[PDB]
């Protein structure tokens, strides 16, 4: 109760302004709904410490570890190898370096299926891709074949940094899908 | 019909509380409507309030039974049960327990349609933060504009407590903050969703330069509280009635107040572009009733928001869609 | 002890503090300096600690549409309707639903995958990860993130987290593969 009388607050002084608020419980994300300037497509957020807490631990008991996996590939981490560190410590840590990313796919992923998509994403740009966004906004996570990638939908990604990711907005299926070493993707040919 | 020794209220013999608690299922069946709905915040421990000072003004002897408005009590149970003794003796009263805030009892209560809804906090408070002494009101307030309801939440009229001035703001969205102006300039205010108990303590400066004024808000505000009534409750048996005297129902004729709507009826020709003073000489002389102000528009073409004017003067143009506060004998 | 072995029973605990991780597990690398995503019981997952969460904050400022993409995959489809549905306290509504509503029984989930047997057998025996990758992929429309390997390779039933190896990564007939699936 006390921490939306604040969004109340902060939302009359300046309508547009960009709100994210850390609730307790999941009940309480109604009240928010109900607030006039409070619009989540326009991009306004809520994140529920019961929600994510409890749902962390469920996705454990289905798969075992998972909640490792998703809490280090959703927040920054350090990867510093060094020679003392035991084998397994290095190959974790090399994991724990991964990030999630956005960026809008290359006019070369043209009505592509999804599958066909992962696999160019992962064999020729080093990427795994996980979902797009699709038109009307919705997110989808691993689409099946019955779906085509339209041109310029946004993708998820997992990579090293940002950088490492661009390739998938520049390459080129006539320019560059001849090219082995992928630190040279982004050019003017396509 | 029966009434309290005095005749001043309505009145019936006792019952439990269990004779007019109702369930969500007994509450929507009934097909209630021009009601008044009353959301009560309070924790069983919290003070008393006394929801007499609410039900018994709106139960006074001078309307007639089938006007008498309905009235649906929505709170904690166990509350309502250290109340209830005050309360035993009124007609056309219930209650239904739990939260005001699950949509499923409002909903319950046909909301939509009530002539009035009422927001009340009795939980302890200002030993708090003084900005969030009122969570409930505010949040309960947005809770029910942002309803809808098929075959509207915007259009539900409503009044609240607030218990501390400076959150008159957050009532309310559209609107030229300035959070400079004062409660009696801000639009919640001039429209009267709001109400703070702070204009109590200038009721006591007003008493004092101007002594007898106190009695006339008295008279005007409770339907007549006598002092033969406040000695009549003194003697702590509760208000006793029957079927009172002739010479006692005698006094159901005093003046009330009501608003006119200028819309139809005898006006009409007034709210067709009359001026006030017009319509005052000609509405006294004819019906002997006394014109106090306008309650119109701000919107003026509507959006269900109005404001008061007091006293206007003797050429002020009126509009058909205008609201007249009178004081009557009807 | 069972009789007809504790050690081998599963769990997932909440550390309220960090530091207390130390404790959940003895044997160790002890090394109280190592911040909590280094230490065994993080790693292996026998931990969990809510100050996650406050991490998710400052991400999903830097990234907007990132936390939908947790709570899709977190909460197996929270939308907003529910959401709606759950403000009008009434509690879960139900019945027997129609095909049209009943066409949401196939999203995705996620799942793990042993490489000891079934299909995959064979990239278990001594293969590498983009074998493994392009190939599920292909033939089941799956889409592999990780591996879950044990530390004691040879075992002690504690493994530890690889979130997407490279392509050349070798695999082990033991090792457990993180996917996303529609099965």
């Amino acid at each position: 109760a006390a921490n939306i009388m604040r969004v109340i607050s902060i939302k009359n002084y300046h309508s547009d302004i960009k709100v994210i608020v850390q609730l307790l419980q999941y009940h309480n994300k109604a009240y928010l709904l109900n607030i006039p300037s409070w619009d989540w497509k326009r991009g306004d957020d809520a994140v529920c410490v019961a929600e994510l807490k409890l749902g962390f631990i469920a996705q454990s008991c289905l798969a075992p570890g998972f909640s490792t996996l998703m809490a280090n590939l959703f927040t920054m981490r350090s990867y510093k190898p060094t020679p003392e560190m035991s084998q397994w410590q290095t190959d974790y840590m090399r994991g724990t370096g991964m990030e999630m990313y956005t960026e809008y796919l290359s006019s070369a992923f043209n009505a592509l299926t999804f599958p066909e998509a992962a696999e160019l994403c992962f064999s020729k740009l080093k990427l795994l891709l996980l979902a797009i966004e699709v038109r009307e906004s919705t997110l989808a996570i691993n689409p099946g074949p019955k779906v085509k990638i339209e041109n310029a939908t946004q993708g998820f990604f997992i990579a090293e940094s940002a950088e490492e990711v661009k390739r998938a907005f520049y390459y080129c299926k006539n320019c560059h899908a001849n090219v082995s070493d992928v630190r040279q993707i982004k050019k003017c040919k396509c | 019909r029966k009434f309290d020794s005095t005749g001043m209220f309505h009145w019936c013999p006792d019952r439990p509380l269990n004779d007019c608690l109702q369930d969500r299922s007994q509450a929507s069946a009934s097909g209630l409507r021009n009601h008044v709905v009353v959301c009560l915040f309070a924790d069983a421990a919290s003070p008393l309030i006394g929801l007499r000072n609410l039900v018994m003004p709106l139960r006074a002897s001078n309307f007639h039974y089938h006007e008498l408005k309905p009235t649906i009590i929505v709170g904690n149970l166990d509350y309502l049960h250290r109340e209830w003794k005050t309360l035993q003796n009124f007609p056309k009263l219930s209650i239904l327990p739990g939260s005001p805030l699950n949509r499923a009892n409002l909903r319950a209560v046909n909301i939509n349609l009530c002539d009035m809804c009422v927001i009340v906090s009795a939980k302890d408070r200002n030993m708090e933060d003084p900005n969030l002494v009122d969570k409930e009101a505010i949040l309960c307030s947005l809770n029910i504009k942002a309803m809808t309801f098929d075959d509207a939440g915007a259009n539900v009229p409503l009044i609240t407590e607030l218990a501390n001035d400076s959150n008159v703001q957050f009532l309310d969205q559209d609107d030229d903050d300035d959070p400079d102006t004062e409660l009696y300039m801000t639009q919640p205010f001039a429209c009267g969703t709001a109400f703070a108990v702070s204009v109590l303590d200038s009721l006591m400066s007003t008493s004092y330069f101007n002594d007898n004024a106190l009695t006339l808000i008295r008279t005007l505000i409770t339907g007549g509280a006598t002092p033969e009534l406040e000695q009549i409750l003194a003697e702590g048996a509760g208000m006793r009635g029957g079927y009172c005297s002739p010479a006692v129902l005698a006094n159901r004729d005093r003046c009330r107040v009501a608003q006119i709507s200028l819309f139809d009826g005898p006006l009409a020709q007034f709210g067709q572009g009359g001026h006030y003073g017009e319509l005052f000489v000609y509405a006294l002389r004819h019906f002997g009733i006394l014109c106090i102000g306008l309650y119109r528009f701000r919107d003026t073409n509507p959006s269900s928001k109005r404001y008061v004017i007091t006293n206007p003067p003797e050429d002020f143009p009126l509009l058909p869609t205008d609201q007249v506060y009178v004081l009557t004998y009807k």
